[PDB]
RNA sequence: CGACUCUUAGCGGUGGAUCACUCGGCUCGUGCGUCGAUGAAGAACGCAGCUAGCUGCGAGAAUUAAUGUGAAUUGCAGGACACAUUGAUCAUCGACACUUCGAACGCACUUGCGGCCCCGGGUUCCUCCCGGGGCUACGCCUGUCUGAGCGUCGCU
RNA sequence: CGCGACCUCAGAUCAGACGUGGCGACCCGCUGAAUUUAAGCAUAUUAGUCAGCGGAGGAGAAGAAACUAACCAGGAUUCCCUCAGUAACGGCGAGUGAACAGGGAAGAGCCCAGCGCCGAAUCCCCGCCCCGCGGCGGGGCGCGGGACAUGUGGCGUACGG
RNA sequence: CCAUCUAAGGCUAAAUACCGGCACGAGACCGAUAGUCAACAAGUACCGUAAGGGAAAGUUGAAAAGAACUUUGAAGAGAG
RNA sequence: CCACCCGACCCGUCUUGAAACACGGACCAAGGAGUCUAACACGUGCGCGAGUCGGGGGCUCGCACGAAAGCCGCCGUGGC
RNA sequence: CCGCCGCAGGUGCAGAUCUUGGUGGUAGUAGCAAAUAUUCAAACGAGAACUUUGAAGGCCGAAGUGGAGAAGGGUUCCAU
């Protein structure tokens, strides 16, 4: 999981706020795995990732990149999408699978969380005053 | 009245863009009319005063049927100076008193190249005018 | 006499450097008369000769990149400074050839259905 | 003695200047900005202070080249043409 | 102090440079509302801070 | 605190509501800029009707509009079919067509197919080469009919 | 600036201001009361042909 | 004289010797409190610095 | 009889209200919606004949070229080839130019110390010295070269 | 012993490119309080809000159903009106609170992997020539190099092929 | 039993947002203790080691015609 | 302005009680405090009335005013 | 710049140890009293308790009221 990285523990708050354990990060280790690969990378793009391997205190993941200004990417219609500058850092802005699949994202019944694109979309709609000119 | 859309009325805006207008706008800002015999002559209403240009005070103080050359045209302070338009400092020095390009009319104008070029561009529009209203 | 640039575009490179040498230790006499007491009249030469300097200096810069850029027309690789600057982005996005580029089955579709020019009558 | 006598021994700077912002704010002993966070490689910029903000932000300075963008852009950022010769 | 950067002592010279009286010209020109330099610094009175 | 008879109301201002407040004085520049874009629109798309393909007569669900129908967001495939047009064809002429709807009974599959015969009849379709028409609309009938058709196509 | 600005007014309110309005520009004591100089106008209401 | 900060005494006395045609024995430079760099420039002693001073105009 | 004190008026001061003015805000709306290793934002220093600030600019420094324009700029002065029509000035701005620090890039941040290549000078003919030019940051992609492995094999 | 092939690695100021930092109103991904309200207060509220970190674009994100429904059925996403202060949540206290249908604004659909078949039919780089031609390239050539059977391209994707 | 879709790969304009920026228009708004902190050499002067804090300050006249000259005074300052 | 006779304690505030040995107030100028939004109730005015209401959208060759106004009716979906 | 008919509001001050600016009585008052001490003559000058020169009387008294530095200051240095 994700401790909070409080000093010594102490939270500074009333006690539903106390935990510093058993906290759970929002994003998986598969979306965090494809982050750091993207990082350090910072001059390709995250495609996508899939597990190769997991111990007790590692998961093992490998992430494909693409170069977005290899010719052999730029020159093919299929992979052109991801050479404009829209694409950049997908796995830091929840793009791709595994980084979307913590969104909240889908249709239906159980994701009315996030009609309009995101979390924080739905819930601006929903808060927002909207006083017309005529009332 | 006014229908422009991108045209202001504002009268900040208007003072502003005129008390900070650079100085080939302000040679614009600054034009006269020319007399009855010259407006008859050229078919033109109106030029950017120039210096070496003769002509008469019509307003103000100074205002008279002599014919005056403009000295000096200063843009800077929207005036022109008029070789007798002048009066006398305490000490005895004799300076020049400013006139508004807008209070004098043009009797002569100092004709070159650019400005005979002017004056067929203003005559020709006034001309095609005229081909409008009829 | 007035330094014109127009003047200058025909003059080979060697006299050009021998008259901003001329101008150079015109304005170097210039200075010292600023310090040496010095008429009204030298000093105001000053403007003159510094930007008659910047005039033939500039007409030697723009002929030495012009030819510069004559060289390299048609070379697969020119210098930075000689290449479209723009901006950052315009300069790393798809050329006109490579936004130009349609798939076969893209180019298929386009063949058998395109669209068509119709009307509806009320 | 914590008073006026204490502020003597005052003759030992903590900041200088700093060599990105120009602040007298670069602590010696910890070799970094307190202004600009110098050298760390981003700004130093909160959202808890505007005003700080505004101090700095783009559009307090020269825009040596910026102001040359906002005119090119005003033309298509157009380059190797010339005006047709008089 | 006697000992100082060459930063240091640059910085000191802008500081003397700027800290002289408008030229009495000035006043004279059009549109002028500077009657007398208001960033004078004195040695003594107000502190550079370096 | 209440006072004498009144209702128990909870107003939901508790939270920073002033930071999110929508004002609606663009409502009348939103307006025209619409209007602008239909106009600028219509005319790129002339003689083409104005509003946009055809679409199919569908039937509201839940007991509460089951009596009532409406413009449907296009025509399914089978209707398409029975119709005797292409489904790839169909959007090219100005038909829209849905493959995620199904018809459940014939009536309404009837109907709509109804419809796309009657569009058809109605199309005018110029040749994609002026100079040479093949299977398009006569030239009479393309020179004075053609006319952009404004409002819905077959309400 | 959300303050209400801007107000209603029924449709059938509106319709019958400009009833009342139409019928008081026929009467010469009302118009004259606004200061409309109408002592030589030959009528009210005041039709001229549609070729103006 | 007043030298660009920039300079050294090598390129101070290699400036001077070739804009005045004269040999340089030695060059003192400081740097004056208004940032201006000022070179004191002993010309050999053969050549003599009132004869140079008048071709140059500083006397 | 005066002072002194108080009250009220006239005039004078002290002060900056009031009124009038407004190249400034505030609010709404519209169109556009463009930064950077081809060195940004920001900072420093410098640049005018007289100029400290503001502004503008970068050693070509209160600007060069070009185009448009068409006789100024101006506080003073100076220049009739620097007082210009063979183009003043202003505007535009597409050409050229663009110091130091700064993501900031040889290293270090002291204008501290290097390395490689080329050119000129020291009669250079070596070493060495001086000047000038180019290069020398981290990550990463494709490709090349040079290699490593009791990793897996083949041949002898 | 050695000579080769591959694999997995390493070095280079190698040839050519790319990332960094800024702005941050709006947008995306995280993290995330307490003041406050509850007339006290701990769940709750404040609030997934402020502050903190990361990433963008002229918009962003979302998006062509593992959907809604239960009807005679609708049919990607987003936004508006309404649904509705409602169903529901809640020391069932204070408080909180969506969706579907309906009417509109706009309207646009598609591509792979797989599964097969086609003599890798595919791609990158380099050298030369010819033509449009500020490098954008088109073609031709080369018993040129490399990628690639640990799978490139054509066809084809749930609407079937 | 029935209905309904086909997850764990990907792209996609429009309608939508926009207290930053580049231009522009407007207002039943404010009118120099107001309106932005800032109508002015204002994020300036100044303060703090620093993070940061942060002002005051508009108006001669239509035109400088900004009071030559005489006179008292060392002058500031007066009288003509 | 002054004289005289009679009357006559300093206001604001909290308080059962203030001229108070209760507090604030040296003086003068300018600034200075029930607002606006949403909701609800009742009362009053106006329109229409078993209905009523377009507020969202659209149409009118958008645009000084006009970002107004007018219109919709198989736009009354919807609210009440 | 105002009257009248309507419309709209950041609409009326004596107070808030109110805010900002200005001004009084106090008041020509308190005060200009830590570390022994000044005097004579002349000069310059419009003007001398205070400047300069000379003379006298004193003090610091080498752990200095002397002569040089570091830090800090930043031109305060020097001349007119
Ligand atoms: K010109
Ligand atoms: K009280
Ligand atoms: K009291
Ligand atoms: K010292
Ligand atoms: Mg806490
Ligand atoms: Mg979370
Ligand atoms: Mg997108
Ligand atoms: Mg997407
Ligand atoms: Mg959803
Ligand atoms: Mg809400
Ligand atoms: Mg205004
Ligand atoms: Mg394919
Ligand atoms: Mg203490
Ligand atoms: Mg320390
Ligand atoms: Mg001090
Ligand atoms: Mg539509
Ligand atoms: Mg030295
Ligand atoms: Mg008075
Ligand atoms: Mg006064
Ligand atoms: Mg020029
Ligand atoms: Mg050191
Ligand atoms: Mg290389
Ligand atoms: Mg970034
Ligand atoms: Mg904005
Ligand atoms: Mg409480
Ligand atoms: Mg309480
Ligand atoms: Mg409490
Ligand atoms: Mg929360
Ligand atoms: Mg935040
Ligand atoms: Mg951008
Ligand atoms: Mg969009
Ligand atoms: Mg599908
Ligand atoms: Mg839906
Ligand atoms: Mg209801
Ligand atoms: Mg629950
Ligand atoms: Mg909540
Ligand atoms: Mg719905
Ligand atoms: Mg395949
Ligand atoms: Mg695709
Ligand atoms: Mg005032
Ligand atoms: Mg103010
Ligand atoms: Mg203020
Ligand atoms: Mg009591
Ligand atoms: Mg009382
Ligand atoms: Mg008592
Ligand atoms: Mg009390
Ligand atoms: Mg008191
Ligand atoms: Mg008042
Ligand atoms: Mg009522
Ligand atoms: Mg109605
Ligand atoms: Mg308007
Ligand atoms: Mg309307
Ligand atoms: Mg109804
Ligand atoms: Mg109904
Ligand atoms: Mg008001
Ligand atoms: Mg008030
Ligand atoms: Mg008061
Ligand atoms: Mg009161
Ligand atoms: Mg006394
Ligand atoms: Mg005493
Ligand atoms: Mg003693
Ligand atoms: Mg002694
Ligand atoms: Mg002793
Ligand atoms: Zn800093």
């Amino acid at each position: 999981g994700r401790k909070r990285p409080v000093p010594k523990g102490a939270t500074y708050g009333k006690p539903v706020h106390h935990g510093v354990n058993q906290l759970k990060f929002a994003r998986s280790l598969q979306s965090v795995a494809e982050e750091r690969a993207g990082r350090h990378c910072g001059a390709l793009r995250v495609l996508n990732s899939y597990w190769v391997g997991e111990d007790s205190t590692y998961k093992f993941f490998e992430v494909i990149l693409i170069d977005p200004f290899h010719k052999a990417i730029r020159r093919n219609p299929d992979t052109q999408w991801i050479t404009k500058p829209v694409h950049k850092h997908r796995e830091m802005r929840g793009l791709t699978s595994a980084g979307r699949k913590s969104r909240g994202l889908g249709k239906g019944h159980k994701f009315h969380h996030t009609i309009g694109g995101s979390r924080r979309a739905a819930w601006r709609r929903r808060n927002t005053l909207q006083l017309h000119r005529y009332r | 009245m006014k229908f422009n859309p991108f045209v202001t009325s504002d009268r900040s805006k208007n003072r502003k863009r005129h008390f900070n207008a650079p100085s080939h706008i302000r040679r614009k800002i600054m034009s006269s009319p020319l007399s009855k015999e010259l407006r008859q002559k050229y078919n033109v209403r109106s030029m950017p005063i120039r210096k070496d240009d003769e002509v008469q005070v019509v307003r103000g103080h100074y205002k008279g049927q002599q014919i005056g050359k403009v000295v000096q045209v200063y843009r800077k302070k929207y005036v022109i100076y008029i070789e007798r338009v002048q009066r006398e400092k305490a000490n005895g020095t004799t300076v020049h008193v400013g006139i508004h390009p807008s209070k004098v009319v043009i009797t002569r104008l100092k004709l070159d190249k650019d400005r005979k070029k002017i004056l067929e561009r203003k005559a020709k529009s006034r001309q095609v005018g005229k081909e409008k209203g009829k | 006499a007035k330094i014109k640039a127009r003047d200058l575009r025909g003059k080979k490179k060697e006299e050009l450097l021998k008259q901003l040498d001329d101008l150079k230790v015109e304005l170097s006499q210039l200075r010292v008369a600023k310090v040496t007491g010095g008429a009204a009249s030298k000093l105001s030469k000053i403007r003159v000769v510094r930007k008659s300097i910047a005039r033939v200096l500039t007409v030697i810069n723009q002929t030495q990149k012009e030819n510069l850029r004559k060289f390299y027309k048609g070379k697969k690789y020119k210098p930075l400074d000689l290449r479209p600057k723009k901006t950052r982005a315009m300069r790393r996005r798809l050329n006109k050839h490579e936004e130009n580029l349609k798939t076969k089955k893209q180019q298929r579709k386009e063949r058998l259905y395109p669209l068509r020019k119709y009307a509806v009558k009320a | 003695t914590k008073g006026t006598s204490s502020f003597g021994k005052r003759r030992n700077k903590t900041h200088t200047l700093c060599r990105r912002c120009g602040s007298k704010a670069y602590h010696l002993q910890k070799s970094t900005c307190g202004k600009c966070g110098y050298p760390a490689k981003r700004k130093r910029k909160y959202n808890w202070s505007a005003k700080a903000k505004r101090r700095n932000t783009t559009g307090t300075g020269r825009m040596r080249h910026l102001k040359i963008v906002y005119r090119r852009f005003r033309h298509g950022f157009r380059e190797g043409t010339t005006p047709k010769p008089k | 102090s006697s000992h100082k950067t060459f930063r240091i002592k640059r910085f000191l010279a802008k500081k003397q440079k700027q800290n002289r009286p408008i030229p009495q010209w000035i006043r004279m020109k059009t549109g002028n509302k500077i009657r007398y330099n208001s960033k004078r610094r004195h040695w003594r009175r107000t502190k550079l801070g370096l | 605190a209440p006072s004498r008879n009144g209702m128990v109301l909870k107003p939901h201002f508790h939270k920073d509501w002033q930071r999110r407040v929508a004002t609606w004085f663009n409502q009348p520049a939103r307006k025209i800029r619409r209007r602008k874009a239909r106009q600028a629109k219509a005319r790129r798309i002339a003689p083409r009707p104005a509003s946009g393909p055809i679409r199919p007569i569908v039937r509201c669900p839940t007991v509460r509009y089951h009596t009532k129908v409406r413009a449907g967001r296009g025509f399914s495939l089978e209707e398409l079919r029975v119709a005797g047009i292409h489904k790839k064809v169909a959007r090219t002429i100005g038909i829209s067509v849905d493959p995620r709807r199904r018809n459940k009974s014939t009536e309404s599959l009837q109907a709509n197919v109804q419809r796309l015969k009657e569009y058809r009849s109605k199309l005018i379709l110029f040749p994609r080469k002026p100079s040479a028409p093949k299977k398009g609309d006569s030239s009479a009938e393309e020179l004075k009919l053609a006319t952009q058709l404004t409002g819905p196509v077959m309400p | 600036t959300w303050r209400r600005w801007h107000r209603r007014v029924n449709t059938t309110q509106k319709r019958y201001a400009i009833c009342s309005a139409l019928a008081a520009s026929a009467l010469p004591a009302l118009v004259m009361s606004k200061g409309h100089r109408i002592e030589e106008v030959p009528e009210l209401p005041l039709v001229v042909e549609d070729k103006v | 004289f007043i030298v660009d900060v920039k300079a050294n005494k090598h390129q101070i006395k290699q400036a001077v010797k070739k804009l005045y045609d004269i040999d340089v024995a030695k060059v003192n430079t400081l740097i004056r409190p208004d940032g201006e760099k000022k070179a004191y420039v002993r010309l050999a002693p053969d050549y003599d610095a009132l004869d140079v001073a008048n071709k140059i105009g500083i006397i």
